[PDB]
C-alpha cells in the first residue's frame, strides 16, 4: 500500500510512461542499449545457397528512466515482471542474415530492474544467408559474418555496445565450428549525413566435409581401378575373353556414369569447389579412357584383336600353307610388348595415382602451413 | 414494437460465457450431425486423414426468445459466433487437426430459442488402418467427436440414424471405397478410467478399396517373367548350345528386373499403408521363381562336360576316330538331356502349382471377404 | 463548415455495421456475383487444386446509404471502406478448398442514391472436377458452383451477372486447352424442406489436356523398339548367327520399356489420363511382350541351331558322309523360309496392331480435333 | 512548456490517423517510392517465380504532423511507428506473387516540418517472365510491376530515383547467373482508371557452366565407344556380336541421360537449343549406331584308286574352302572402310555442326545484353 | 439474489492475473506437472522427431481463490475460465520442436479451498535425441527434459508428481518397442551465475527399434548374391565351359550389390542407425568382392585355360603328336582340382565369415533380447 497503487498509477507503464515514447532523456546522445548474443542451436546448414537456421537468445539492456520505481514498487521487489507492450524492447533487426523475419524472439516477457533498468532476452529462430560464397569450402571454409542491432534508433536515439559460436553449435551438422569473435561498433555511412544504430558484429569463422565420402567414393576407385588395372593384367592370363571383357566395359562404364550422376545431386545441394571435382571425374576419366583404350588395346590387333607322294605333298602344302597363316596371327599378337603395358600401365597408375594424392598434399601441407 | 428497447434490454443483461442451463442438475439439450463431404487426405499407414465435415450444430436457449418486434417480425435471424454458446468440436480418437472454418460463423436463432449452425471444416484426423484395412475385409474407421470442454452433466450431444452414410459424399476419386457408416451417441468412460462423462460422437466407417491398377501390371510381366525363364526352362530344348549362357543373361536381366520390381511397389507400400497377406505370395512366389531360376543354371551346371606302312598308320588314324569317338560318346552320356526336358515339365506343374496355389488362393481372400 | 462535425458523427453514432440491409419480409437482400479471372497461376490436374486471380464483382444496396446535400452533395460518388459492409459468405460449392485471397480490409463505392460495388481483387485456391476423364483428349467440363454460403433464400440470395470465357484469362502455361465454358443461374429447392434456398453460379470448364513435348518421346522409342525388334524379325531370317546377341537386346529393351514405365505412370500419377489411355499401351506394349515371348521362343524353336585299301577309303568315306547327313539336320532345324514368314506375319501384325493402334488414335483424334 | 501539453494534445484531440495527407481531389501527396535491393535468394527460372529482398523506403509529407517547440524545435527528427498513414498495399502486376515480411507496421522517421521517412528491408514473393527464355544467351528482358492493390492513383502520385538504380545494385553474389541493367518505367495503363503500376525491366544474364562439360565427355566418350563400334570392325571383326553388347550399353547410358535431362529442367527450363540439337546429336549416334547396327546385319551368312580317295580328299577340302570363301566375298569390309568414314563424315559433320551451333550460340546471341 | 451482483463484480475488480501467486520470500509458487501421454500419432527416428500427445497435468494452489458460502456455499467445486490464471512458458528442453496444441482457451478447477488443476490434451512436436543409436537392440534413452522456460527458480518451481510408464500408452504400431520409462526431478543452479535456477522433469525414454523389413531384405540378396557367388565358386567344377559366363553374373552381382548399397544409403539416412552397423555388410560384401577378385582372377588365373609313303604318314601323324601334347597343355592347367579348394577354401571362409557375420550379429542381438 506504501503508496503502491497510486505509484504503479504513477507510472502506469502504458497511460503515464510514454511507450511509444523512447525515453532517451530527449534529444541527445543516446540511450545506452547493449545486446548480447548467445546460439543456442543451428539447426540447418545449406552451404549452396549461403542460408542458416539458427536458435538465438537475445539477450537485451538498456534503461528505462521513467521504470524507477519506489518502495511500493522498487524496494517492495527489486524485481519485477512487465510484458513487451509495457517495456520499451529495442528493434533489433538481423543486419544481415534477418532476411527471414525472427521468431518468438519477439514481444516476449521481459525483466523489470528496480531503477528502471530492463532485461529482455527470448529465444529466436532465425534464417540467415551468411557469407557462404564458393569459397565458405577450400579448408579455411571461410568466416560467417553477422550484425545485430536496434534496427530503427540512430546514433542519437540508440547505442548499442558489446560468446563463442561452438558454445551452441550443432553437432548434428556436416561441419565444423573453428572460431567465433565478438565486437560491437556503430557506423555512418556515405549517403546518410549522421552516425546511427550501433551493432554487434559476430564473425563465425567455419569449417566442414565429410570423411565418410571418402569412405564409399575411394574404395570403388581402388576397386574399379584394380579391374582397370587387373583388365591390364588380364589381357596376358587370358584375352580370349574378348567378348566378356567387352562384357565388362559395358558394366564397368553404366557403374562409372551414375556414379558421376549421385555427384552432382549431392553436389547441386552443396556447392563444390572446381579444384576437388575435377581429381574425382579427372581419374574416374582416367579410367574411362582407359576402358576405351581397353576397346582398342584389348582388340587393336589386326589378327590377334609318284602319284601318291603328289597327293600327300597336296596336303604337305595345304600344311604349311595355312600355319602362315595360323602364324600371321601370333605375328599380331604382339607378346613380348605385354609386360610393358601393364608395365606402362603401373608407372602412369602410380604417377597419376601419386599425383593426386601428391597434389593431395601439395595443398595438404600449405594449409597445415 | 419495442424492437430497439428489447434488443437494447437484453443486451443490457445478455450474458456472454455462460450456458443456457435453466438449472444445474439437468444440462442442456445439445444436437450435433456430420455429413462428409470430402475425404481429402488417406494416409493409412499413419492412419490419418482430413475431412471436410457439415459440422450440424444444434442447441436450446431460450434467453433470447423474443416479442413482435424479433420474433414475430422473423422466425429467423442470423446472428454472429461470437454471440452464443458454441460447440468447440474435436475427434477424439480422429481429430489431430484443429477445426479449419468449422467456428467463427454465423449460427441460426430461431424465434422460439432454437438454434442451429453448421460451418464447414477441413481437418486432420486419424482412424483406424492399423495393419488391417488393405484387406477385402475392411476395418470400420470409427471416429468420435465431441466439444472437448465441458462434460455431459451440463452439455448432452443428440444424434440419429445409426444404421443408414459416410459414401453420402464420399470421394469418387479415393483409390477406395464405403459399404457402411454407422453412427451411436454415447456416454465418456474409456479404458484410461475417465469418469463425469461427457458424451461424444461415434462415426463408423467401414469401407473397401484396393481396385488395382497395379494388378496386371504384375499379373503380365509375372507371366511374361514366369514365360520368359520358362523360355530358360523349356527355350533350352529348342536352344543351340551357344546357350547354356543364353540363359544366364537372362537371369542376369531376370533379376535386374526383379528386385528393380523389388525397389518400385516397396515404395509403394511405404507412402501408402501396408499388410503382409498378398506380401507373402509375391515375394516368395518370387523368391520360388528366382530359387527354379537360378537352380535352372545349376540345373545347367550339373552334367560333367556339357555344362604295311600304310596300314600301321591306318591303324592309328582309325583310332583317332575311335579315340575321339570315345570323346564325343563323353558328351553322350553326360548330355542325355533327362533332367533338362523333365526340368520344363517340373517348373512347368511347379509353375502351375505356384500360379494356382497363389492365383487359387487370391480367389479366396477376395472370396472369403466378398 | 455545413454541418461539418455534426454530419460526420451522426453518421458513426446510428448505424451499425453488423446489420443486414433487410427491408421487409420479401426479396431477400439482394446481391450480385460476378467473377472475372484475371489470370491462373497453377494448377494440378491430378490433385484438381487450382490458384487462380478473381476480381470478385460483388453488388447490392442499402438504402440506408443514400444521401442529401451533405453526403452526396459533398462529392457524388465517394470511397467507404468494407468494415462497415455485411459481406456474403461465398463458397464455391464442391470447391472451396481455400479463402479468398484479398478479399479482406478492402473499400467499396457509395452512390448519391446508395448503390455499392465491393470488388475486391482476389486470387484464391479451388477445387474443381478433372475426375481420370480430364486429360482425355475429349476432355470433362470442370463442375464448379458458386453461391451464398450460409444464408438462405429467405435471408439472402446470390444472382450472376453476365457470360464470359474461361479461355478469356485462361494460362497460357497450362498443360492442357480449353474448348469452351459457360455458366447459367440456377436457385436450389430441395425436396428435404418445403423452403426456397440459396441461389448460384454453376462454372463449367471445357477444356482438353496433353502438351505435345510427351508425345515425340514416347511413340518413337516405339518405332525405334519396332525396328530392333522389327530386326529382331529381320536379323533371324537374314542371320540366325546372333541370335543370342539378339537374347541381350531382349534384355535391354524390355527393361527399357520397363523403366519408361516408372516414368510415364508418375506421370500417370502426375496427370491424370483417362485409364482407357492406359489400354493403349497396354495391349501395345504387351504386345511386344506376346510377340517376343513367341517370336524369340520360335526364333529358339529349333532342335541344335536355336581292293581291301579302297574299302578303307570307303570306311572312311562313309565316315565323313553320314556326319555329312548330321550337318544337314540341324541345319533342316533353322529354316529360313518360315523365318521369313513370321517375318511377314507379324509385320502385318504390327502394321495391323500398330495401324490398329493408331485406330483409336485416330479416330477420337477425329473427334478431338474437331 | 510553450503550449507543450497545449499543442501535443491538441494534435492527438484533431489528427486523424486514417487520413490521407491531401485535400480533396487534386495533384494528391507525391509519395517517393525507391528501394535499395539487399540480395536475391532464389530465381525459379522455370516458373518465373523471384523470391528477393530490399528495402522499402517511402516518403512523402504530412504537413499534418509539423511540430512546435518541443517535438518541431525540440527534436528535429523522432521515430513513431507507422500504421497512421496510407500504407502502398502495393502488389506486382507480374510478380508479388505472395504477401509482405518486414514491409507494413513498422516504425518510421517523421521530420520536423512533416517529412516522413520508412525504411524496411523485406523479403517478397514476387514472379517475373523470366519465363522459359532464361538460358539463351540471347536471354529476354523482365516487367516487374509494383503497385497498390486496393487504392487508385487518384489521391497520390508515385515518383522514383534511378532507372539505370540498377538490379545489380543488390544482384546475389549466389546468383549461378549475372546481370546487365535494370530499367525502371513509371506507369499507367489505361484499361483501368487507377493509375497503377510502375515497370521494372531485367535484362538479366545466366550462364552457370557446370555439367555440360562431362556432358560433353558423354557426347564424345560416348563416341569414343561409338567411334570405336565403327572402328572396332575393321579393328576386331568378331566385333560382330560384342558390337551389339556396345549398343546395348550404349543405348541404356543415352536413356538413363535421357532420365537426368528431363528432372533436370524440371527446374530451371528454357529453350531447346542445347537439348533441340544434341536431341539431333542424339537421334544421331542413336540411328547410326542401329543403322551400322543393321550394317553389321546385312550378311546372311556373317550377320588309281588308292589315288581316288585322295581325290576324294583333294575335293573334300578345297571344295566347302571356296564355299567359306564365299563367305569371304560375301564380308569383305568394303562397307565397315566406306561407312565407318561415312562415319567420318556424319559424326564430324553433324558433330562440327552443333559444335558449330553451339559455337554460334555462346557468341552470337551474347550482345542483346539490352 | 445472495449478494449475486455484490459477489462477481467484487470479484473482478479485486483480482489479477498478470500476477502469480507469490507467498512471502520462499519455496517459489508450488507448481505440479506430470505428463499423461495417451497417443503418439507421428514421430520419425531419422529427424527424431515426435509429435504426440500429453494431457498437461498441473496442480498448484492460489489462496485467493478461497472463499466462503457464496462461491464455495453455492457449489463446492467450480470450475473458472483459465483466462484468470498465470500460465508457465513450460517447454521441452532440448526438445520443443513445436507449439503445444489444445492448451489456449480452456478450463480450469476451483475449489472451495483454493486448490487447482488443468490437464491440457496438448498435443505438440518435439525434438530429442535418437542419433544413429536409436533404433538398435541395445536402445538408447532419449533424454527428455521439460520445465519452466523464461522464469527462474525465485518466481516458479515445479516438481515430478508420479512415477508413470512411456509403454502405458505406447504405440503399439511403432516401428519401435519400449523397454522402461523413468522420470525424476531436479534443479539446476549453474556456475555461471550465483543464482537459484528453473526447475525441469527428465524423461527418458529407453525402448529398442527397427522392424525386420529392410532385414529380411539385406539378407535375402545376400545368401541368393552369395549363391550365385556359390555358383561363381562350383560353375569351373560343373561348368567352368562358362567362366565367362562367370564373368557376366560378377558385372551382374556387382552392379546389383553396388545397387544394393544405394538403396542403404538411402534408407539409412531416411531412416537412422549406428553406422558401427552397416560395417558388417562392408567388408562382408567387399569380402564377395575381394573373393571373386582373386577367385576369378585366380578363376581366370592359368595361361590358356583361363617308305616314304611311310614317311608322310609319319609327317601327318606327326601333326597330330605335336598337337596332342599341346591339348594335353591347356588341360595341364585348368587341372578341375583347385577349383574345389577354392569353393571349400572359401565356402568353408564365407561359411566362417559368414558365421562371423552370424557372429557379432548373434551376439549383439544376445545382448538386445536381453
Amino acid at each position: 500500500v506504501n503508496e503502491e497503487e497510486r505509484l504503479i498509477n504513477d507510472l502506469l507503464i502504458v497511460n503515464k510512461y510514454n511507450k511509444h515514447v523512447r525515453p532517451v532523456k530527449h534529444n541527445n546522445e543516446v540511450v545506452n542499449i547493449a545486446l548480447s548474443l548467445t546460439l543456442s542451436n543451428l539447426i540447418s546448414l545449406k552451404e549452396t545457397d549461403e542460408t542458416l537456421t539458427t536458435n538465438v537468445w537475445m539477450d537485451h539492456a538498456w534503461y528505462d528512466h521513467r521504470l524507477t520505481w519506489n518502495a511500493s514498487e522498487y524496494s517492495d521487489i527489486s524485481i519485477l515482471r512487465l510484458r513487451p507492450e509495457l517495456i520499451w524492447i529495442p528493434d533489433i533487426v538481423l543486419q544481415n542474415n534477418n532476411d527471414g523475419q525472427y521468431n518468438v524472439a519477439y514481444f516476449c516477457n521481459v525483466l523489470v530492474r528496480p531503477n528502471g533498468y530492463v532485461t529482455w532476452l527470448p529465444p529466436a529462430i532465425f534464417r540467415s544467408s551468411c557469407p557462404i560464397n564458393v569459397l565458405y569450402f577450400p579448408f579455411d571454409w571461410q568466416n560467417c559474418s553477422l550484425k545485430f542491432t536496434a534496427l530503427n534508433y540512430n546514433a542519437n536515439e540508440i547505442s548499442m555496445d558489446l560468446i563463442i559460436d561452438p558454445e551452441a553449435f550443432t553437432e548434428n551438422g556436416e561441419w565444423e565450428i573453428i572460431h567465433k569473435p565478438a565486437k560491437k561498433n556503430i557506423y555512418g555511412d556515405k549517403f546518410p549525413n549522421g552516425t546511427n544504430y550501433q551493432d554487434v558484429t559476430f564473425y563465425l569463422i567455419i569449417r566442414r566435409k565429410p570423411l565418410f565420402y571418402v569412405i564409399n567414393f575411394i574404395t570403388p576407385c581402388v576397386l574399379i581401378s584394380f579391374l582397370a588395372a587387373l583388365a591390364f593384367y588380364l589381357p596376358a592370363e587370358s584375352g580370349e575373353k574378348m567378348s566378356t571383357a567387352i562384357c565388362v566395359l559395358l558394366a564397368q562404364a553404366v557403374f562409372l556414369l551414375l556414379t558421376s550422376q549421385r555427384l552432382p545431386e549431392t553436389a547441386l545441394a552443396v556447392p563444390l569447389i572446381g579444384k576437388y571435382l575435377m581429381f574425382i571425374m579427372s581419374l574416374v576419366t582416367g579410367v574411362v579412357v582407359n576402358c576405351g583404350i581397353v576397346l582398342n588395346f584389348h582388340f587393336r590387333t589386326p589378327s590377334t584383336h609318284s602319284g601318291i607322294d603328289s597327293t600327300n605333298y597336296i596336303v604337305k602344302q595345304i600344311k604349311e600353307k595355312n600355319a602362315y597363316d595360323e602364324e600371321v596371327g601370333n605375328w599380331n599378337l604382339v607378346g613380348q610388348t605385354i609386360d610393358r603395358l601393364s608395365m606402362f600401365i603401373i608407372t602412369p597408375v602410380m604417377v597419376l595415382g601419386t599425383i593426386f594424392i601428391f597434389v593431395m598434399g601439395n595443398f595438404n601441407r600449405p594449409p597445415a602451413k | 414494437n419495442e424492437e430497439g428497447r428489447l434488443i437494447e434490454k437484453l443486451l443490457g443483461d445478455y450474458d456472454k460465457r455462460i450456458k443456457p442451463a435453466k438449472t444445474l442438475d439437468h444440462v442442456i439439450d445439445v444436437t450435433l450431425k456430420l455429413t462428409l463431404t470430402n475425404l481429402i487426405s488417406l494416409n493409412e499407414k499413419e492412419e490419418a486423414l482430413t475431412t471436410n465435415v457439415w459440422i450440424e450444430i444444434q442447441w436450446n436457449d431460450y434467453r433470447l426468445s423474443w416479442n413482435t418486434s424479433e420474433y414475430e417480425g422473423i422466425d429467423l435471424v442470423r446472428i454472429p459466433s461470437e454471440l452464443l454458446w458454441l460447440p468447440d468440436v474435436v475427434l477424439e480418437n480422429n481429430v489431430d487437426g484443429q477445426f479449419e472454418v468449422a467456428y467463427y460463423a454465423n449460427v441460426l436463432v430461431y424465434n422460439d430459442g432454437s438454434m442451429y449452425w453448421l460451418p464447414p471444416a477441413i481437418y486432420r484426423s486419424t482412424c483406424p488402418i492399423a495393419v488391417t484395412y488393405f484387406p477385402f475385409d475392411w476395418q470400420n474407421c470409427s471416429l468420435v467427436f465431441r466439444s472437448q470442454t465441458y462434460n455431459a452433466h451440463e452439455v448432452n450431444l443428440q444424434l440419429s440414424a445409426e444404421e443408414g452414410i459416410d459414401p453420402e459424399d464420399f470421394t469418387e476419386n479415393g483409390e477406395w471405397t464405403i459399404r457402411h457408416r454407422p453412427a451411436k451417441k454415447n456416454y465418456n468412460w474409456q479404458l484410461t478410467k475417465d469418469d463425469i462423462d461427457f458424451q461424444e460422437i461415434i462415426f463408423f466407417l467401414i469401407i473397401q478399396r484396393k481396385p488395382l491398377f497395379y494388378i496386371i501390371n504384375i499379373i503380365a510381366p509375372c507371366v511374361l517373367i514366369s514365360s520368359l525363364v520358362v523360355l530358360v526352362y523349356f527355350l533350352p530344348a529348342q536352344a543351340g548350345g551357344q546357350k547354356c549362357t543364353l540363359s544366364i543373361s537372362v537371369l542376369l536381366a531376370q533379376t535386374i528386373f526383379l528386385f528393380l520390381i523389388a525397389q518400385k511397389v516397396p515404395e509403394t507400400s511405404l507412402n501408402v499403408p501396408l499388410i503382409g497377406k498378398y506380401l507373402i505370395f509375391v515375394m516368395f512366389v518370387s523368391l520360388v521363381i528366382v530359387t527354379n531360376c537360378v537352380i535352372v543354371l545349376n540345373v545347367s551346371l550339373r552334367t560333367p562336360n556339357t555344362h604295311s606302312c600304310v596300314e600301321a598308320c591306318n591303324f592309328i588314324a582309325k583310332s583317332t576316330k575311335e579315340q575321339n569317338d570315345s570323346g564325343s560318346e563323353n558328351e553322350n552320356w553326360v548330355l542325355i538331356g533327362k533332367v533338362i526336358d523333365k526340368a520344363c515339365f517340373w517348373i512347368a506343374l511347379l509353375l502351375f502349382s505356384l500360379g494356382t496355389l497363389a492365383i487359387f488362393l487370391t480367389g479366396h481372400l477376395n472370396q472369403v471377404p466378398e | 463548415s455545413e454541418h461539418e462535425t455534426r454530419l460526420v458523427a451522426n453518421l458513426l453514432e446510428n448505424y451499425n455495421k453488423v446489420i443486414r440491409p433487410v427491408e421487409h419480409h420479401t426479396h431477400f437482400v439482394d446481391i450480385t456475383v460476378g467473377l472475372q479471372l484475371i489470370q491462373l497461376i497453377n494448377v494440378d490436374e491430378v490433385n484438381q487444386i487450382v490458384e487462380t486471380n478473381v476480381r470478385l464483382r460483388q453488388q447490392w444496396i442499402d438504402v440506408r446509404l443514400r444521401w442529401n446535400p451533405a453526403d452526396y452533395g459533398g462529392i457524388k460518388k465517394i470511397r467507404l471502406p468494407s468494415d462497415d459492409v455485411w459481406l456474403p459468405d461465398l463458397v464455391l460449392y464442391n470447391n472451396a478448398d481455400g479463402d479468398f485471397a484479398i478479399v479482406h480490409m478492402t473499400k467499396l463505392l457509395l452512390d448519391y442514391t446508395g448503390k455499392i460495388m465491393w470488388t475486391p481483387p482476389a486470387i484464391f485456391k479451388s477445387y474443381c472436377e478433372i475426375i481420370v476423364t480430364h486429360f482425355p483428349f475429349d476432355q470433362q467440363n470442370c463442375t464448379m458452383k458458386l453461391g451464398i454460403w450460409t444464408y438462405d433464400g429467405t435471408k439472402v440470395s446470390i444472382s450472376p451477372e453476365s457470360d464470359r470465357p474461361d479461355l478469356s484469362t485462361f494460362m497460357e502455361s497450362g498443360e492442357w486447352v480449353m474448348k469452351d465454358y459457360r455458366g447459367w443461374k440456377h436457385w436450389v429447392y430441395y425436396t428435404c424442406c418445403p423452403d426456397t434456398p440459396y441461389l448460384d453460379i454453376t462454372y463449367h470448364f471445357i477444356m482438353q489436356r496433353i502438351p505435345l513435348y510427351f508425345v515425340v518421346n514416347v511413340i518413337i522409342p516405339c518405332l525405334l523398339f519396332s525396328f530392333l525388334t522389327v530386326l529382331v524379325f529381320y536379323l533371324p531370317t537374314d542371320s540366325g548367327e546372333k541370335m543370342t546377341l539378339s537374347i541381350s537386346v531382349l534384355l535391354s529393351l524390355t527393361v527399357f520399356l520397363l523403366v519408361i514405365v516408372e516414368l510415364i505412370p508418375s506421370t500417370s500419377s502426375a496427370v491424370p489420363l483417362i485409364g482407357k489411355y492406359m489400354l493403349f499401351t497396354m495391349i501395345f506394349v504387351i504386345s511386344s511382350i506376346i510377340v517376343t515371348v513367341v517370336v524369340i521362343n520360335t526364333h529358339h524353336r529349333s532342335p541344335s541351331t536355336h581292293s581291301a585299301i579302297e574299302g578303307v577309303k570307303y570306311i572312311a568315306e562313309h565316315m565323313k558322309s553320314d556326319e555329312e547327313s548330321s550337318n544337314a539336320a540341324e541345319e533342316w532345324k533353322y529354316v529360313a523360309m518360315v523365318i521369313d514368314h513370321i517375318l511377314l506375319c507379324v509385320f502385318m501384325l504390327i502394321c495391323i496392331i500398330g495401324t490398329v493402334s493408331v485406330f483409336a488414335g485416330r479416330l477420337i483424334e477425329l473427334s478431338q480435333e474437331g | 512548456s510553450v503550449m507543450e501539453d497545449t499543442l501535443l494534445s491538441v494534435l492527438f484531440e484533431n489528427y486523424n490517423p486514417k487520413v490521407r495527407p491531401s485535400q480533396t481531389v487534386g495533384d494528391k501527396v507525391t509519395v517517393r517510392v525507391g528501394l535499395t535491393l539487399t540480395s536475391l535468394l532464389i530465381l525459379n527460372e522455370k516458373n518465373e517465380e523471384m523470391t528477393t529482398s530490399v528495402f522499402l523506403n517511402l516518403a512523402w509529407t504530412d504537413y499534418r504532423l509539423q511540430w512546435d517547440p518541443a517535438a518541431y524545435e525540440g527534436i528535429k527528427d523522432l521515430s513513431i511507428p507507422s500504421d497512421d498513414v496510407w500504407q502502398p498495399d502495393i502488389v506486382l502486376m507480374n510478380n508479388n506473387d505472395g504477401s509482405f515480411e518486414i514491409t507494413l507496421h513498422v516504425n518510421v522517421l517523421v521530420q520536423h516540418t512533416g517529412a516522413v521517412s520508412w525504411h524496411p528491408s523485406a523479403i517478397y514473393r514476387s514472379s517475373c517472365t523470366i519465363k522459359v527464355m532464361y538460358f539463351p544467351f540471347d536471354w529476354q528482358n523482365c516487367t516487374m510491376v509494383f503497385k497498390s492493390y486496393t487504392y487508385d492513383t487518384s489521391e497520390v502520385i508515385l515518383q522514383h530515383a534511378l532507372d539505370a538504380m540498377i538490379n545489380q545494385d543488390a544482384f546475389t553474389e549466389n546468383g549461378q547467373w549475372s546481370i546487365e541493367h535494370k530499367p525502371s518505367r513509371k506507369n499507367w495503363r489505361s484499361d483501368d482508371p487507377s493509375y497503377e503500376d510502375v515497370t521494372f525491366y531485367l535484362i538479366i544474364q545466366r550462364k552457370p557452366l557446370f555439367y555440360i562439360v562431362y556432358t560433353i565427355v558423354p557426347c564424345i566418350l560416348i563416341s569414343i565407344l561409338a567411334i570405336l563400334v565403327f572402328y572396332l570392325p575393321p579393328d576386331a571383326g568378331e566385333k560382330m556380336s560384342l558390337s551389339i553388347s556396345a549398343l546395348l550399353a550404349l543405348t541404356v547410358f543415352l536413356l538413363l541421360l535421357a532420365d537426368k535431362v528431363p528432372e533436370t529442367s524440371l527446374s530451371v527450363p528454357i529453350i531447346i537449343s542445347y537439348l533441340m540439337f544434341i536431341m539431333i546429336l542424339v537421334a544421331f549416334s542413336v540411328i547410326l549406331s542401329v543403322v551400322v547396327l543393321n550394317l553389321h546385319h546385312r550378311s546372311p551368312n556373317t550377320h588309281e584308286a588308292v589315288e581316288a580317295i585322295k581325290y576324294i580328299a583333294e575335293q573334300l577340302e578345297s571344295a566347302s574352302e571356296f564355299d567359306d570363301l564365299k563367305k569371304d566375298w560375301q564380308y569383305v569390309a568394303m562397307v565397315a572402310d566406306r561407312l565407318f568414314l561415312y562415319i567420318f563424315i556424319t559424326m564430324c559433320s553433324i558433330g562440327t555442326f552443333s559444335i558449330f551451333l553451339d559455337a554460334s550460340h555462346n557468341v552470337p546471341p551474347d550482345n542483346p545484353f539490352a
